[PDB]
């Protein structure tokens, strides 16, 4: 278990840490968030009190060097640092241990939420679609648009995702223009899983990225994309049993996941009734279609 | 975006346009089988490729033969239409080639897209206005090569004539929609109208009779009264 220490808390700010949450008040003494699950990503987020506006936060894995937060009151934000000095790291860490000012990640022992939202999700994929190769963790906020946006502006601050456009020359061979319009396998097989992603795997690990995006940040470009990879999959009439039996899981857990309240804004009507009801995959989703029945019967 | 009332002068300016009407593409007769059941036969068609400016008809004849062994015939007419389209860009020279193809039907905006996406520079449009362009399979020279073809075949018309020395393409576009709408509402008493007189004849190379000016403007009389007469037969007025 893995530790990120916080030097101070200057402001009041709630804090994320995976689909966990805490309020914090101004100076109030807060030293970080201890018992880190080793094995998965994640994410700490901020959203302050004084300006809802911009969610932000990073994607970290403790396996890959010792982080820590430190308020910048020029930049107005937490930022996320690397500790090179271990030994001093570990005596600031112990310090702040026993004087017991770290919240504990309150993970329950029979709960597998976070594993199954981020089971394909790499840090070294993040760090490929959010580029600042100086660190080790990757900064995303709610206003950063990505590459496909800014085709449609400043490249540096861009999320990388994989462009996918239904009606472009790489989804479409010439003289199958009906039939790979209408089904899209050929884009999904060998354009996608084939040339671009390698495997499965790494589809899906995007596809998952995409979700927790939108869903810790509002950022509506994860948003279109998370949406645009399952359609590709369900507009397909040939696509491996394994991948459609992970996906109806995928999605379970992340409409299980999505906060009550924000559905109107981060579930496309379009995409979901055609995906569970019109697609070649409409009755490949059993858990998903259940859980989507259940808890937003009105968005359907 | 979508050409309505607002913007029909757009019609008749200098850049190149086309509008393609696909509801004579795939035509059927309905029928009774042995055993009660009911079936389909197709029958010849045609896409309706016109320029508003020029006159110039691109009628491609869709030969029944195109349908054998196909499935869900409806939607495979939109894209056979789109093949078609994009195939006429390709053959046309650049300078010859359309800035923008107006649709009479939504249903024909992704087919032809997809099939145009060699063509990023050419608009491909709706409309909002209700063209009667259905009904030129009741210009019997169209009607009769349509029916005749053995094989696919593209046949070029001129569906102004020669009213463009006389009139502008605002007014032959504006005359083509009026007897259009005439044949479409009451095909009979349209075409009453347009040979009742065997002295006004239609030239070997033309598709209407040779109408003075002045009776052209009785020959627009009636047809305007005749779109009257069926509103009011139709909705008791
Ligand atoms: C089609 C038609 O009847 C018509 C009439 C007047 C116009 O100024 C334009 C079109």
């Amino acid at each position: 278990m893995n530790t990120v220490p916080f030097t101070s808390a200057p402001i009041e700010v709630t804090i994320g840490i995976d689909q966990y949450s805490f309020n914090v008040k101004e100076n109030q003494p807060f030293h970080g968030i201890k018992d880190i699950p080793i094995g998965h990503v994640h994410v700490i987020h901020f959203q302050h009190a004084d300006n809802s506006s911009m969610r932000y936060g990073y994607w970290f894995d403790c396996r890959m060097g010792n982080f820590y937060i430190q308020y910048d009151p020029k930049d107005g934000l937490y930022k996320m640092m690397e500790e090179r000095d271990g030994a001093k790291f570990e005596n600031i860490v112990h310090n702040f241990k026993e004087r017991q000012m770290m919240v504990s990640y309150p993970k329950i022992d029979e709960d597998d939420t976070w594993y199954n939202l981020t089971e394909f999700v790499q840090m070294d994929k993040i760090r490929k679609i959010v580029r600042k190769d100086e660190n080790q963790f990757s900064y995303v906020d709610s206003s950063m648009t990505t590459v496909q946006e800014n085709e449609l502006s400043d490249p540096a601050h861009s999320l990388n995702y994989t462009v996918i456009n239904f009606k472009s020359r790489e989804a479409i061979r010439p003289g199958h223009e009906m039939e790979d319009f209408l089904d899209k396998s050929y884009y999904l097989n060998t354009v996608m899983l084939q040339g671009i992603f390698k495997n499965s795997s790494n589809y899906f690990g995007e596809l998952q990225f995409a979700f927790l995006n939108a869903m810790f940040f509002g950022n509506y470009g994860s948003s279109l994309q998370w949406h645009a990879m399952i359609e590709l999959i369900c507009s397909s009439a040939t696509v491996p049993k394994h991948m459609l039996d992970k996906l109806d899981e995928i999605l379970y857990y992340q409409i299980k996941t999505l906060p009550e309240q924000y559905s109107d804004i981060l579930l496309n009507e379009r995409v979901w009734n055609i995906c569970l009801y019109s697609s070649f995959q409409k009755n490949s989703l059993h858990n998903t279609e259940k859980i989507m029945e259940n808890k937003y019967p009105e968005l359907l | 975006g979508a050409m309505n009332s607002s913007n029909y002068a757009e019609l008749f300016n200098n850049d190149i346009k086309l509008f393609v009407d696909d509801t004579n593409v795939y035509r059927v007769t309905v029928h009774k089988t042995f055993e009660g059941n009911v079936a389909t036969k197709a029958i010849n068609g045609c896409i309706f490729t016109l320029n508003p400016k020029t006159g110039h008809l691109f009628l491609k004849i869709i030969h029944t033969s195109v349908w054998a062994g196909q499935k869900r015939l409806s939607q495979l007419a939109k894209w056979k239409t789109a093949e078609e389209v994009s195939a006429l860009v390709r053959s046309l020279p650049k300078e010859e080639q359309p800035k923008q193809i107006i649709v009479t039907r939504k249903a024909m905006l992704d087919p032809l897209e997809v099939h145009m996406l060699d063509f990023p520079n050419i608009a491909i449009r709706p409309t909002e206005l209700r063209l009667p362009f259905s009904a030129a399979m009741s210009i019997d020279k169209l009607s009769d090569v349509v029916m005749k073809a053995t094989e696919p075949q593209m046949v070029l018309f001129n569906i102004y004539d020669d009213w463009l020395d006389r009139i502008s393409s605002y007014t032959a576009f504006s005359r083509l929609t009026l007897l259009l709408r005439a044949l479409k509402t009451n095909e009979e008493s349209a075409k009453m109208i347009l040979l009742s007189d065997p002295t006004i004849t239609i030239k070997s190379y033309h598709l209407w009779p040779s109408f003075t000016d002045e009776q052209w403007i009785t020959i627009e009389s009636q047809m305007r009264d005749l779109i009257l007469t069926e509103y009011g037969r139709k909705y008791n007025v």
